[PDB]
RNA sequence: UGUAAUCCCCUUGGCGGUU
């Protein structure tokens, strides 16, 4: 669909990064907070990306 | 009685399923910090599937 | 007049209960 779903979308070239609310911190104890597990996944993506772009320039 | 009982010692056992260690109810409390739905099991004043 | 307090993980695994 020409409006809805072009076909060119399908390749990812912008990441939508979710709000806390879909990726919620748990207090593991009464001091340490640990993070959930999409936030370590998207500070592996953003580090991966820091490095290309080190790496390219 | 009109009809004589069967009557005699037995031996019987009382089970750890109580009523009350099973008796619940819950009308609001606390809830999921993902889903903001009613949190699981009877100590934690969840609530019923 | 000295005026009293409001908050709870998650994941996992096991063992069970009623069919």
């Amino acid at each position: 669909n020409e409006d809805y779903a072009r076909p060119e979308w399908m390749i990812i070239t912008v990441l939508p990064v979710p709000p806390p609310q879909v990726r919620p911190s748990i207090a593991m104890d009464e001091t340490t907070q640990g993070q959930d597990d999409l936030t370590h996944k998207l500070s592996d993506i953003l580090k991966a990306n820091i490095n290309v772009q080190k790496l390219e320039m | 009685l009109m009809a004589q009982v069967f009557f005699g010692p037995t031996y019987y056992q009382r089970l750890r399923h109580m009523v009350d260690d099973k008796i619940h109810a819950r009308a609001r409390g606390p809830v999921q910090v993902l889903t903001r739905q009613p949190v699981e099991g009877r100590s934690r004043d969840g609530g019923l599937r």
